[PDB]
């Protein structure tokens, strides 16, 4: 409960520095899938009759070249707003701040 | 072919994967000479009932 007057108020003394961390995912594992050597196999029999469904297997593909595309995309937008690179300051002296 | 078109612009495309031909070829039957007895069970002279 709070001590509410109407009257009366609260006003800090002093304080404190925090920190904390966040965690966040970028991008996930690029993959691609071969449609005829995971149904059919080394098969001559086999494959010849698949010449119907390689358009399913082009949108397969193609899907996943976009999946994996846009993960590149991500990654890049994530960690490379800045363009120019700077190096790090030999001298610290920061008044104190150790960023070791 | 994997794009069915004639013209391909710039990119990675990734192609289909490559095999191996399998140029020769082998059978291998365990060592069995003698034939079966056909003559026992098709000529047998007497059959039994149902
Ligand atoms: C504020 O906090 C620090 C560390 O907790 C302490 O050394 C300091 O004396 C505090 N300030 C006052 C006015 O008590
Ligand atoms: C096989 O059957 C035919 C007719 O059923 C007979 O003439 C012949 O003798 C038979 N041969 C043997 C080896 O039993």
């Amino acid at each position: 409960s709070v001590a509410y007057s109407n009257n009366s108020i609260a006003i800090p003394t002093n304080f404190t520095i925090s920190v904390t961390t966040e965690i966040l995912p970028v991008s996930m594992t690029k993959t691609s899938v071969d449609c005829t050597m995971y149904i059919c196999g080394d098969s001559t029999e086999c494959s010849n009759l698949l010449l119907q469904y390689g358009s399913f297997c082009t949108q397969l593909n193609r899907a996943l070249t976009g999946i994996a595309v846009e993960q590149d995309k991500n990654t890049q937008e994530v960690f490379a707003q800045v363009k120019q690179i700077y190096k790090t300051p030999q001298i610290k002296d920061f008044g104190g701040f150790n960023f070791s | 072919c994997t794009l069915k078109s004639f013209t391909v612009e710039k990119g990675i495309y990734q192609t289909s994967n490559f095999r191996v031909q399998p140029t020769e070829s082998i059978v291998r039957f365990p060592n069995i000479t003698n034939l079966c007895p056909f003559g026992e069970v098709f000529n047998a002279t007497t059959f039994a009932s149902v």
